[PDB]
């Protein structure tokens, strides 16, 4: 009984984290009541990790859905399986906070945050033995970038020998709300560099590409990108949710991943990407799996070097050609896995796949290669900071430029640092 | 009669242990409800087969085995098992989040909080032995708890139970199988910590018994439980002196004495033979000859290396079925002229045989076929040194960046340690060279 | 596609393999301390055998044979010799040696040295290592060593004419993973530019005939052949207008039964044959002829280097029967059975 | 080959083949390592809330 607590904050934290519910309630035989119609045990085995058992033999999600404003939420409570969720963990505002970091994180969100922490403690006081936290949110807007990023600060005082993990949409030019977007993601990344183990970095970029060029939607809409950071978030937890002996916790998972405090931002990749009955063969899926154009954060990975790699086939296929297929990969390419950690591309295999699909991967890389993700947003950062534009949108709400100026410098090291070991030898 | 106590560390170790008393109930006849109906000896008994099982008033017979695991999946399989009703609450110790794979986490945070405990487990079986030969521990180089907890627990058997021997069943990590990166960190930080604490260690890399298993067994993805049916076959083989009646390694002491003349250098090689595929109906039978002649060959060994380049300091040959020993030294003398066979000048070049009539015991519906003769080779050869070469290059690889070293300060182990082992580790490489090498 | 490494950057040997490898479009070169490779080239010193063999999905070959040492050191060689039983102390093929330290031999090769000089033999020793001296009084050659082997001078060697000069016969042979031992065709003869003097031999340049000396220490380097290497077809061809004989008849055939001889008795000791990796390796053998055409044993090379000539068609063959073997792509050698 | 000590019962017998003759740390110590580890991890989680203090 390895728990995990579960919170979505922000608009697009919460429409993710929606999708993410309804995708793994499908795959684990719960419905949009809580009630269980599977034919697997193998659904249950590992159900109480995301989970909880209420009268009835209900399954209630151990999530905490969390805005400065009630329309995104409204919207879940009335989607597909939003009756599933337990309505004391809905806890929101009414003023928003204009995608604003410090609103999120100094003025609106501080006032918002001890109802949310006293949900979490109401959450982690049932669980047996809690892992840890999983945390959905945006870094561009100002409820999941500020206040998500409060948040953590806060789960981490209060529990210090959690695991933090989230999944972190990076804003981009393509794909954008508003200019200040990469004011409010700079903010962010120092707090995750800080305070998580473990982050996924989806970038809406490399979404918005995938659809349109791979998936051939010529107009892609938020629906579309969420469709594949559902599949994207199933899979990465795969591990979590059905017996296996690699990655089993979050916590082991950090181990295999993680060789230094810093370096904890992975670029998540999934294969298939059908624009759709085919079957995929074996070395098919590990080809497309390690395909840039299968990556989510719009970094190409022959750009640097893997220090690890987490790789997950679903479906019923022969183990032994996912062993000569991923020793193909590896053998073949050498070149890009850092020798100095041997044997760093671990692989694990879940018999049952994802919806519409005889057999699945999903792929979790430590690439130096993400520099290019925060050196792009470094640019665009300094591109307006460089001449104080919209900075009175911060300095009223109290900011000073120096706090500026120090998550410039904070991410401009994170840089350095993954090229040093992109050097290394 | 003196007995044995078998604890078992990490999941690596209780699901080995798992398999091994399996295959002693089926050797021993003992039932799955602990019942023996062959031992007349109602609710007591100092027979051979008493070292390893106790006998209650009801007649049933109850191993003495101890599990220990940091996480409780793994030990309560043991509780619904096969084989539940053969233990009782008491032996079996879990604990609520295991050791991440982490050496440290096992050793200090997590080990610090449960070792009293197991040990009081533990005095409990001892407190039933009316004199106790020693303990046989199980575990893993690469998991958090078998190498973590495990070091531990050595070092406070050495403080409880100073005069009993201690022999180890380790498992060497393969990256075929292996789930941690920081395996090789683990390995060699629970070596260093553990050298001085065992008598005899046996280690099992599983990159051999894998190969094993798709060469001789037409596996082709082994798991588990292929690996752990195999390694409980070499382990009965090398325990049944101590449960049978005989001669030859009748206790824990003789294990020393008969394959570690240096202390340091402690780790025997094994050797078994033949391991032949259930799946076919008809097999020709190997002869004595062709079985010792087998267990000449690195495709046998328990740890992949080159016996040739190398020095024997002890050798002993395990028999089990149909064998006599007119059969041996016959086979013993072709070998002689064929094999590149040297032992270290201050060693008589010799074999210590030991024969036990009982042909090998399978578990029924395994993968493992039925054989008239089996043997286990144990040599105490450097050649097993390659194995240290191998696992300390990967550590100097890591720490010389000193990757994942954070996982292990966080855990308040100093950064010192890691130097530490590895320089004790440097110093057995150089004890094995010296000893085999001009 | 293969991937290899290289450890030894002086193999003037590998180098042209390794050229030739990445030629063929097929081989790819990586860093030399990157695991994940198909073929090791590796270093002629404490080349890690015991990190060999442990890469999953990986066959591993490697061009050294671990243990074939005991076969290419001068000390090893006279042990293994005497005390192997299918060599025997009753060796034809091999000059008397003894292995003296400065165990020790130094009291049983005074004792043979006692008994040439009263049958007033030519008692003239030769003692080296792995410097040289040539003296014909026993004191003198053990005060020069103050681990080094005393062998026979052979006073009688075969001349050639015209230059009344020595020479020895160079012998590459190349042993696959299967242990197939083949006999490259083409060989060389070092031959010394100057007239062989039995007289003084101090003056070492028509004694030895090594490459280095002769064109160091010698007045005639390249007088009678480039380079005073001579090959087999003029050799073959002098053989038959001078001794009335071939070279197949009055040397190779000796020299193909003393590489059999020599190879086959360490094949238990050193073969990769059931193996997690396997082996090969590129051989020198160095032999000399004496005046009733027997052939002599002088040593064995485990990393020799081939003549200028000869390196494209060596290097080519060691692709094909020793790596393309094990690994195959999308004769010049004569194979001694066994 | 000299075969010695040869002993016999009704399971089996064994018996030595040669072929050629010859040519701890206290209670206490472990106490405190393991206080000593559990100290510095209470010092690093103290600078880490001093750190989230400020
Ligand atoms: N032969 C064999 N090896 C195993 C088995 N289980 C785990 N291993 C090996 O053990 C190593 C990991 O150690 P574990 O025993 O699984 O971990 P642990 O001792 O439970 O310690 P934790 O980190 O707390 O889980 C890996 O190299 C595995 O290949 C098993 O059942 N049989
Ligand atoms: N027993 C002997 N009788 C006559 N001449 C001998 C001899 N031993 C050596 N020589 C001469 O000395 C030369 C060099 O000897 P040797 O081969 O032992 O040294 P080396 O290892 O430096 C050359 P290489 O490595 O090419 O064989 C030989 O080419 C040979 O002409
Ligand atoms: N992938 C995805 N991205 C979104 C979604 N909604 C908003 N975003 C991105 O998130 C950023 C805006 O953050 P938002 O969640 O709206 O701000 P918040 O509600 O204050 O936390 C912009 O970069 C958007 O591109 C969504 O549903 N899916
Ligand atoms: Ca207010
Ligand atoms: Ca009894
Ligand atoms: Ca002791
Ligand atoms: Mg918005
Ligand atoms: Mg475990
Ligand atoms: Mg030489």
């Amino acid at each position: 009984m390895r728990e995990i607590v579960h919170i979505q904050a922000g608009q697009c934290g919460n429409q993710i984290g929606a999708k993410f519910w309804e995708v793994i309630s499908d795959e684990h035989g719960i419905d949009p009541t809580g009630s269980y119609h599977g034919d697997s045990d193998l659904q249950l085995e590992r159900i109480n990790v995301y989970y909880n058992e209420a009268t009835g033999n209900k399954y209630v999600p151990r999530a905490i859905l969390v805005d400065l404003e009630p329309g995104t939420m409204d919207s879940v409570r009335s989607g597909p399986f939003g009756q599933i969720f337990r309505p004391d963990n809905f806890v929101f505002g009414q003023s928003g906070a204009g995608n604003n970091w410090a609103k999120g994180h100094y003025t609106e969100g501080a006032e918002l945050v001890d109802s949310v922490l006293d949900v979490v403690r109401k959450e982690s006081e049932s669980c047996d033995c809690l892992q840890g936290f999983q945390l959905t949110h945006s870094l561009g807007g100002g409820t999941g970038s500020g206040m998500g990023t409060l948040l953590i600060s806060k789960i981490r005082e209060e529990y210090p020998d959690r695991i933090m993990n989230t999944f972190s949409v990076m804003p981009s030019p393509k794909v954008s709300d508003t200019v200040v977007e990469p004011y409010n993601a700079t903010l962010s990344v120092h707090q995750l560099v800080e305070n998580t183990d473990e982050t996924y970095c989806i970038d809406n970029e490399a979404l918005y590409d995938i659809c349109f060029r791979t998936l051939k939607l010529t107009t892609p809409t938020y629906g579309d990108l969420n469709h594949l950071v559902s599949a994207t978030m199933s899979g990465v937890t795969t591990c979590l949710r059905f017996p296996g002996q690699l990655n089993a916790d979050l916590r082991k998972l950090a181990v295999n991943m993680v060789p230094f405090p810093r370096l904890h931002f992975f670029m998540p990749g999934f294969a298939p990407l059908t624009s759709q009955y085919r079957a995929l063969t074996v070395p098919e899926l590990t080809q497309q799996m390690f395909d840039s154009k299968n990556m989510m954060a719009a970094c190409d990975p022959r750009h640097g070097r893997y220090l690890t790699v987490a790789a997950i086939f679903r479906g019923r296929m022969s183990m032994k050609e996912v062993d000569e297929q991923m020793l193909n990969v590896q053998n073949k390419n050498s070149s890009y896995f850092v020798e100095w950690i041997p044997n760093n591309v671990k692989t694990a295999v879940c018999d049952i796949p994802p919806r519409g699909l005889k057999m699945s991967a999903t792929f979790i890389g430590n690439s130096t290669a993400i520099q290019e993700l925060f050196k792009r947003i470094s640019e665009q950062f300094t591109a307006m900071f460089r001449r104080k534009a919209f900075l009175h949108w911060y300095t009223g709400e109290g900011m000073d430029e120096m706090e500026f100026t120090e998550a410039e410098s904070n991410m401009n090291d994170l840089v350095s640092e993954y090229q040093q070991y992109q050097d290394a030898t | 009669m003196r007995e044995c106590i078998s604890i078992h560390v990490g999941q690596a170790g209780v699901q080995i242990g798992n398999a091994c008393w399996e295959l002693y109930c089926l050797e021993h006849g003992i039932q799955p409800d602990g019942q023996m109906p062959s031992d007349k000896t109602i609710g007591g008994g100092d027979d051979s087969f008493n070292t390893f099982f106790s006998e209650t008033g009801a007649g049933k017979h109850v191993p003495r085995a101890v599990f220990v695991d940091l996480e409780p999946t793994v030990i309560d399989e043991v509780r619904t098992g096969t084989y539940r009703q053969l233990f009782h609450p008491e032996q079996l110790i879990t604990g609520k989040e295991d050791a991440a794979n982490n050496y440290a986490r096992g050793h200090y945070t997590i080990g610090k909080e449960i070792i009293d405990l197991v040990l009081d487990r533990i005095r409990k079986l001892a407190d039933q032995c009316t004199g106790l030969q020693g303990f046989l521990v199980f575990h893993s180089f690469g998991g958090g708890t078998g190498s973590g907890f495990t070091s531990l627990l050595m070092e406070r058997l050495s403080v409880d139970y100073g005069k009993k021997s201690k022999l180890e069943f380790s498992i060497y990590p393969a990256p075929q199988v292996s789930t941690a990166v920081v395996e090789p960190y683990n390995s060699i930080l629970t070596t260093h910590t553990t050298l001085e604490h065992s008598d005899c260690a046996f280690m099992v890399d599983n990159e051999a018994i894998y190969d094993i298993c798709r060469r001789n067994l037409d596996i082709e993805r082994p798991t588990y439980t292929n690996l752990n049916r195999l390694i409980s076959q070499i382990v009965s083989s090398i325990t049944a002196s101590l449960r049978f009646d005989g001669a030859l390694n009748v206790d824990l002491t003789e294990f020393q004495t008969n394959l570690v003349p240096y202390p340091r250098i402690h780790f025997p090689l094994a050797t078994y033979a033949p391991v032949i595929s259930a799946e076919k109906a008809y097999h020709e039978q190997l002869s004595v000859a062709e079985i010792t002649n087998a267990c000449f060959e690195p495709a046998n060994q328990m740890v992949k290396c080159d016996p040739r380049h190398g020095k024997y300091m002890a050798c002993c040959l395990l028999y089990r079925g149909d064998v006599v020993p007119k059969d041996v030294n016959a086979a013993i003398a072709t070998i002689k002229t064929k094999r590149s066979i040297q032992f270290v000048d201050w060693c008589p070049t010799g074999f210590k045989v030991g024969i036990n009539y009982q042909p090998p015991t399978v578990v029924p519906g395994g993968d493992l076929a039925k054989v008239q003769r089996a043997v286990c080779m144990l040599s105490n050869t450097t050649a097993i040194a390659e194995a240290w070469a191998r696992l300390d290059h990967k550590f100097d690889l890591m720490y010389a960046k000193r990757a994942f070293v954070h996982w292990y300060v966080g855990e308040g182990m100093e950064e010192g340690e890691f130097s530490e082992a590895r320089e004790d580790m440097a110093a057995l490489e150089k004890d094995y060279e010296e000893v085999g090498v001009d | 596609m293969y991937t290899f490494v290289v450890r030894d950057e002086n193999s003037s040997v590998y180098a042209e393999v390794s050229r030739l490898l990445l030629a063929t479009g097929q081989w790819k070169r990586l860093r030399k301390d990157n695991p994940r490779f198909n073929l090791m080239l590796g270093e002629r010193n404490r080349l890690p055998f015991g990190r060999l063999g442990h890469e999953p999905g990986l066959v591993q070959l490697v061009n050294y044979y671990r243990g074939a040492d005991k076969l290419c050191r001068k000390a090893s060689l006279v042990k293994l010799i005497k005390t192997s039983p299918e060599l025997s102390e009753s060796c034809t093929w091999f000059p008397e040696s003894y292995v003296i330290y400065p165990t020790d031999e130094r009291e049983v090769f005074l004792a043979a040295y006692n008994r040439r000089r009263e049958g007033r033999e030519g008692n003239v020793w030769i003692a080296k290592s792995s410097g040289i001296l040539i003296s014909s009084e026993a004191s003198e050659l053990l005060d020069f060593i103050d681990v080094h082997v005393i062998q026979k001078y052979l006073e009688k060697p075969l001349l050639l004419e015209p230059g009344h000069r020595k020479f020895d016969i160079r012998s590459w042979v190349l042993v696959d993973h299967l242990y197939n031992i083949y006999l490259y065709r083409e060989g060389v003869l070092r031959t010394s530019s100057e007239p062989y003097n039995s007289a003084n031999f101090q003056d070492k340049t028509c004694h030895l005939t090594n490459h280095c000396i002769q064109k160091e220490y010698s007045k005639n380097y390249g007088r009678y052949e480039e380079g005073n290497e001579m090959f087999f077809e003029e050799f073959n061809q002098y053989l038959m207008d001078a001794l009335n004989t071939t070279l197949e008849n009055s040397i190779l055939l000796q020299i193909k039964h003393i590489i059999r001889s020599c190879l086959m008795c360490i094949e238990p000791a050193i073969s990769t044959k059931h193996l997690h990796y396997q082996s090969f390796q590129l051989f020198g053998f160095d032999f000399m002829v004496d005046e009733e055409l027997k052939v002599w044993l002088i040593e064995v090379n485990g990393a020799p280097a081939c003549a200028q000539k000869l390196y494209a068609e060596l290097c080519q063959g060691i692709v094909d029967v020793a790596i393309s073997s094990v690994f195959p792509l999308a004769s010049i050698f004569i194979k001694l059975h066994h | 080959m000299e075969v010695i000590e040869l002993n016999k019962c009704t399971s089996g017998q064994s018996f030595e083949v040669i072929l050629k003759p010859p040519s701890d740390p206290s209670l206490e110590e472990i106490q405190k390592k393991l206080e000593a580890a559990e100290e510095r991890r209470k010092y690093q989680e103290a600078e880490l809330l001093k750190h989230l203090a400020e």
